[PDB]
């Protein structure tokens, strides 16, 4: 029973510039370990979604080093150091703490 | 000479329903069973066929760890030659059982304020189970003589029901985790020792 | 290579049952907590259910609680999702995803990281 929001709702990006997206929660996800449990996922349109970032900022396996994750408490952000022609679709942030899990409304990135 | 991965069994955050009891097979390790013998939480330590102190100087080919969560007063059914919903329909031990049963009351995590829906116990079944037989099928129990076609109704029952484990619940109904150790001997070398 | 194949889709009337099955091939199936995630038609994702490494379920979604029933089988490497009280609002794709962190590899056990996704089925309901 945690509700999350994202911003901006939909932003147009042009290839060759960074972009920043913010995910906000209701209860701070700082666990006893000191780890944030938020995850960032990209659901490309027409294809199954794929993982981008797990454990707040630990970069997932097999993705390039062009993505960055930061934030804590109740606010987290994802920044694309450089955007290209293959970075269009939908982005979600999902909690991994108080079950059940939840997925944000989704940010729509286009050209 | 690695240590048997027992903690993952007893200290698991989630255990399986008694109807879908989980089975961890153990192999190629040295089990310090004394580790769990030194803990008061595991009060209920009913073992049949062997003494715990003695078997720490013994060896078996395989060991099986079956775990699930039951009600407080329903622990007795976890014994050879018993009857009831659990022993007839969920987890039956054979008459000739040569292992142990460990059970303790997990009221801190296995219980919810809003009542839990993560636990089911098979209530109806046409036939009693065989020793260590597992049934996760969820077909309607046809008790009447008109087919049920997959919808609950008169003489048509959905078998699994959910335990309402709650913090204020009575001890007999408070939650309980059970770990069942079986030890087998075969022509294969004994890979489990202490 | 890792493969997650699901089956069970097909038009069924409201007020019946279904039994979706997801089969995994290419890894030790008992060191990964599976999840079942719906995908409404032309909408965002929505978590439905999951199961940990020891066949212990981790709760269902708030609006679905009461009917769905998950089950696992490590012997056949098979995860199943019995569905009851099917209603028109339950038409969507369904993916079965797997966790990332192997258990006891580093506080508590892991459950995050739906990394590998099979191509979901197309369950639908109508009369
Ligand atoms: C489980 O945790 C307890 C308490 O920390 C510990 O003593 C034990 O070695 C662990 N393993 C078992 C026996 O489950």
């Amino acid at each position: 029973d945690i509700v999350m929001t994202q911003s901006p709702l939909s932003l147009p990006v042009t290839p060759g510039e960074p972009a920043s997206i913010s995910c906000r929660s209701s209860q701070s996800l700082l666990h006893s370990n000191g780890y944030n449990y938020l995850d960032w996922y990209l659901q490309k349109p027409g294809q199954s979604p794929q993982l981008l970032i797990y454990l707040g900022s630990n970069r997932a396996s097999g993705v390039p080093d062009r993505f960055s994750g930061s934030g804590s408490g109740t606010d987290f952000t994802l920044k694309i150091s450089r955007v290209e022609a293959e970075d269009v679709g939908v982005y979600y942030c999902m909690q991994a703490l108080q079950t059940p899990f939840t997925f944000g409304p989704g940010t729509k990135v286009d050209i | 000479t690695n240590l048997c991965p027992f903690d993952e069994v007893f200290n698991a955050t989630r255990f399986a329903s008694v109807y879908a009891w989980n089975r961890k097979r153990i192999s190629n390790c040295v089990a310090d069973y004394s580790v769990l013998y030194n803990l008061a939480p595991f009060f209920t330590f009913k073992c049949y066929g062997v003494s715990p102190t003695k078997l720490n100087d013994l060896c078996f080919t395989n060991v099986y760890a079956d775990s699930f969560v039951i009600r407080g007063d329903e622990v007795r059914q976890i014994a050879p030659g018993q009857t009831g919903n659990i022993a007839d329909y969920n987890y039956k031990l054979p008459d000739d059982f040569t292992g142990c049963v460990i059970a303790w009351n997990s009221n801190k995590l296995d219980s919810k304020v809003s009542g839990n829906y993560n636990y089911l116990y098979r209530l109806f079944r046409k036939s009693n189970l065989k020793p260590f037989e597992r049934d996760i099928s969820t077909e309607i129990y046809q008790a009447g003589n008109k087919p049920c076609n997959g919808v609950a109704g008169f003489n048509c029952y959905f078998p699994l029901r959910s335990y309402s484990f709650r913090p204020t619940y009575g001890v007999g109904h408070q939650p309980y985790r059970v770990v069942v150790l079986s030890f087998e001997l075969l022509h294969a070398p004994a890979t489990v020792c202490g | 290579q890792v493969q997650l194949l699901e089956s069970g889709g097909g038009l069924v009337q409201p007020g019946r049952s279904l039994r979706l099955s997801c089969a995994a091939s290419g890894f030790t199936f008992d060191d990964y907590a599976m999840h079942w995630v719906r995908q409404a038609p032309g909408k965002g994702l929505e978590w439905v259910s999951g199961v940990s490494w020891n066949s212990g379920t981790i709760g269902y979604a708030d609006s679905v609680k009461g009917r769905f029933t998950i089950s696992r089988d490590n012997a056949k490497n098979s995860l199943y999702l019995h569905m009851r009280s099917l209603r028109a609002e339950d038409t969507a794709l369904y993916y079965c995803a797997k966790a990332v962190e192997m258990v006891r590899g580093l506080g508590a056990d892991p459950e995050y990281g739906m990394d590998v996704w099979g191509q979901g089925t197309t369950v639908t309901v109508s009369s």
